[PDB]
């Protein structure tokens, strides 16, 4: 019913692909693991506007058989055996203010 | 929970108004822009600012109000996710008024417990009313800045400066505040001859570095009829005397 609550928005929303993009691209940066990650499908988004936009995602994530970028980013593919592939689900809070030209990453907690 | 008619009467009567221009920015009637960052509080500051506003132009006292004590202290709403404007007025008659936020900081997202006996004097309201959708400029003249919704989408978030009249948002998200309306003579460039721009003057809470130094300007016609975006389906104005 509220002003300024968060809310669904659907998965095509450009401006959020460029959030997750910024989020998982942050993490694998931030992970030490050689194999770079990637999205296996998005569960649950919302954004709530405020001083700036709000993201909050529910994805689940995969570990696939391929460098860190040093390659393009660009779609490999997701490791054979799932023990590799250490599939799991991670919540992000990406945080834009565009009249500052500026983005974070509040949250990023995985399961 | 007044009758518009009934209060319009007595703070208008007679006194005609000029429906081209009429800025409160300019009469003592606005206080400083905030930020609410990030938390989507904007119905606690476009509350508050319309109070602090109300004394500014009836006590002619310039104080600034705590949202956070409203954030905490606001059962009705939902403090950092969402809330409606008519309730936010709603608690502060029954807390019996809000702390200056001199004693009571704002602290956005962060947990914070509420606690009303923070501060040596409380301000308050006696009540407030709801504007009809058809009489924004009259409202704003005679009785002074709205607190109003909004339907804000990307475009909006992008404004720099000017009237703007970029696409509307999908449904109503934002809550703002409505100081006064102007008009521009522009001359169209293929006609040549110049044309009257109507616009209301909307002061938002997300600190001065956005749009014109924290405000926007909204196209409308003379009677200020053309409400964009729905600016206005819910409109409130506190009473303090």
């Amino acid at each position: 019913r509220l002003l300024g609550a968060p809310v669904p928005v659907d998965e095509n929303d450009e401006g959020l692909q460029r959030a997750l993009q910024f989020a998982m691209a942050e993490y694998n940066r931030a992970s030490n693991d050689k194999y770079s990650s990637r999205v296996v499908r998005v569960i649950s988004a919302k954004r709530q506007l405020v001083s700036g936009i709000k993201y909050i995602l529910q994805v689940e994530i995969g570990r696939t058989t391929c460098p860190k970028s040093s390659g393009d980013l660009q779609s490999c593919e997701f490791h054979d055996e799932p023990e590799m592939a250490k599939y799991t689900t991670c919540t992000f809070v990406v945080y834009s203010i565009p009249w500052l030209n500026q983005i974070k990453l509040l949250e990023s907690k995985c399961q | 929970q007044m009758n518009y008619e009934e209060v319009i009467k007595k703070y208008r009567g007679e006194e005609n108004f000029d429906h081209a221009a009429y800025d409160w920015r300019l009469h003592s009637g606005v206080t400083p822009v905030k930020d609410q960052k990030n938390c989507g509080s904007c119905w606690a500051f476009s509350s508050i600012g319309s109070v602090e506003s109300q004394y500014a132009i009836r006590k002619n006292k310039l104080i600034t109000l705590s949202e956070q004590e409203l954030v905490d202290c606001s059962f009705k709403n939902y403090g950092c996710n969402g809330g409606l404007i008519n309730n936010a007025f709603e608690d502060m008659i029954e807390l019996g008024g809000i702390c200056p936020d001199g004693d009571y900081p704002y602290v956005s997202d962060a947990p914070n417990l509420c606690n009303i006996d923070r501060c040596t004097e409380k301000y308050g309201i006696k009540n407030y009313l709801s504007v009809p959708d058809n009489k924004l400029k009259e409202a704003l003249r005679f009785l002074g800045p709205i607190s109003i919704s909004v339907a804000v989408s990307d475009d909006f978030a992008f404004y720099k400066e000017g009237i703007f009249d970029g696409e509307c948002g999908d449904q109503l998200n934002h809550a703002v505040m409505l100081v006064g309306f102007g008009m521009k003579e522009i001359v169209n460039p293929l006609t040549k001859k110049g044309e009257k721009h109507y616009y209301y003057i909307i002061k938002n809470s997300w600190g001065q570095q956005w749009g014109e130094r924290g405000f926007i300007n909204i196209e409308t016609d003379e009677s200020g009829l053309m409400r964009k975006c729905g600016l206005g389906t819910d409109a409130f104005i506190p009473l303090i005397e």
